[PDB]
């Protein structure tokens, strides 16, 4: 994909909610520090739902883009409110820039 | 002297699915053009265009509303509190030239209840056989509620629109979708942390963030929260009455009731001062495109 938009994506629909960096903001939605193996949620205070850690699922590249795709379908019950990336040129876009902000 | 009647008249020969394709149309668009106002998308300007021209409504001469749609006309085009609209207005331009039978109050109101359900919204039953008028009907400029004012304000702006306090309260859960533009209003920010998908954080921020009266770039004071969020005066003063408290912490606690006293109050709001016959079928209640496979 193309990991200079994703800076753009992320910016505009994921960054009022997540911070990809080192800390624990924790604005509404939790960090996205280290998405190689979180399968559900992870244990840092943040109050997760029981709608992810049902079933866990390990954060891949293929699978998170059906998350992004459609969060509820995913995920019933998720308390993530987002539209959605209906588009998978930008979807490939995001998750290119996600992996590289996780070391 | 008798007040006017506005009849709806159902378009000749024009049923359930055809209005249905306006509807796909005016849904994929919002799917196409997603990168309007930094990837907001022309949802949530579609559900303020489809307010204003419902709020110009006067239930006391029955003048103004969604029925006629005389926003294609200069006058109501560019009011002072109308800023802003012109993007919704010419992103059904080219809806209204792929059906160009379809009537400017329809495709009006049809564009806010497609937003609504596309945004992942409450259902909200829609009726047609609005009817174009000419310019004369036009509605004066001013008939819009100002941004700041207080709670009294709000109580009874909305008595002209012949709401009660639980149907206003419904109705401005709505604000927390899109965002303020200093350009067009005089007020800078954004209402939410989900600018384009229809919940209730609107009662939830309100009641759970901080908010403290600052000054934005234009010397209007608005109410900014230490997260980033930022209403206008006449929405604040709901949490200053306590009758419209009341409604707030319900709708906070329970999205489940304010979906369903969303889509009552906004389907009222859009058939304001419409007399439909007995002949006139049950209001339709349209397909997504998600539950079209989509
Ligand atoms: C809030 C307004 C918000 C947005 C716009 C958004 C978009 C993107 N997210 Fe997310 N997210 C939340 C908020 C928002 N997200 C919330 C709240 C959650 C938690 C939901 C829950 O069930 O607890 C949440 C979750 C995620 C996840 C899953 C993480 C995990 O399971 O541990 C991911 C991967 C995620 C990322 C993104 C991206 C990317 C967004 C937009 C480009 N959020
Ligand atoms: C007294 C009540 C209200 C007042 C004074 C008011 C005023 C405003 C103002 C000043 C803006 C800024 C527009 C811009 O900067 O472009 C705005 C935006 C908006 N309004 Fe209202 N509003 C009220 C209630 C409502 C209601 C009842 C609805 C829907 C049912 C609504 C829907 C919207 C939406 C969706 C936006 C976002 C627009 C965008 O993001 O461009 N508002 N409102």
């Amino acid at each position: 994909g193309s990991a200079k938009k994703g800076a753009t994506l992320f910016k505009t629909r994921c960054l009022q909610c997540h911070t990809v960096e080192k800390g624990g903001p924790h604005k509404v939605g939790p960090n996205l520090h280290g998405i190689f193996g979180r399968h559900s949620g992870q244990a840092e205070g943040y109050s997760y739902t029981d709608a992810n850690i049902k079933k866990n699922v390990l954060w891949d590249e293929n699978n998170m883009s059906e998350y992004l795709t459609n969060p509820k379908k995913y995920i019933p019950g998720t308390k993530m409110a987002f539209g959605g990336l209906k588009k998978e040129k930008d979807r490939n876009d995001l998750i290119t820039y996600l992996k590289k902000a996780c070391e | 002297t008798t007040p006017l009647v506005h009849v709806a008249s159902v378009e000749k020969g024009r049923s359930y699915e055809d209005f249905q394709k306006v509807y796909n149309a005016i849904a994929l668009k919002l799917r196409e053009d997603d990168e309007y106002d930094n990837y907001i998308g022309y949802g949530p300007v579609l559900v303020r265009l489809a307010w204003h021209i419902s709020g110009t409504w006067d239930k006391h001469d029955n003048t103004g509303g969604s029925y006629g749609g005389t926003y294609r006309f200069k006058k109501e085009f560019n009011d002072p509190s109308n800023a802003g609209l012109q993007n919704g207005f010419k992103f059904l331009e080219p809806i209204h030239k792929e059906f160009p039978w379809i009537s400017s109050g329809d495709l009006f109101s049809l564009g806010g209840v497609t937003a609504v359900q596309e945004m992942q919204g409450p259902k909200i039953p829609w009726r047609c056989g609005r009817v174009d008028t000419p310019e004369d009907t036009t509605p004066d400029n001013g008939r819009l509620p100002d941004a700041d004012k207080d709670a009294g304000y709000v109580r009874t702006f909305f008595q002209r629109l012949n709401m009660n306090d639980r149907e206003v309260v419904a109705l401005m859960g709505a604000h927390a979708l899109g965002k303020t533009h200093l350009k067009n209003s005089g007020y800078e920010g954004p209402y939410g942390a989900a600018n384009n998908v229809f919940t209730n954080e609107f009662y939830l921020n309100l009641l759970n963030e901080d908010w403290k009266l600052e000054k934005n770039d234009a010397n209007n004071e608005q109410w900014d929260s230490k997260s980033g969020y930022m209403m206008h005066p006449t929405d604040y003063s709901l949490i200053q009455d306590p009758k419209y408290l009341s409604i707030v912490k319900e709708y906070a606690n329970d999205q489940d009731k304010f979906f369903k006293d969303f889509s009552k109050a906004f389907e009222k709001l859009l058939e304001n001062g419409i007399t439909f016959p007995k002949d006139a079928p049950s209001p339709f209640i349209f397909k997504t495109l998600e539950e079209q496979g989509l």
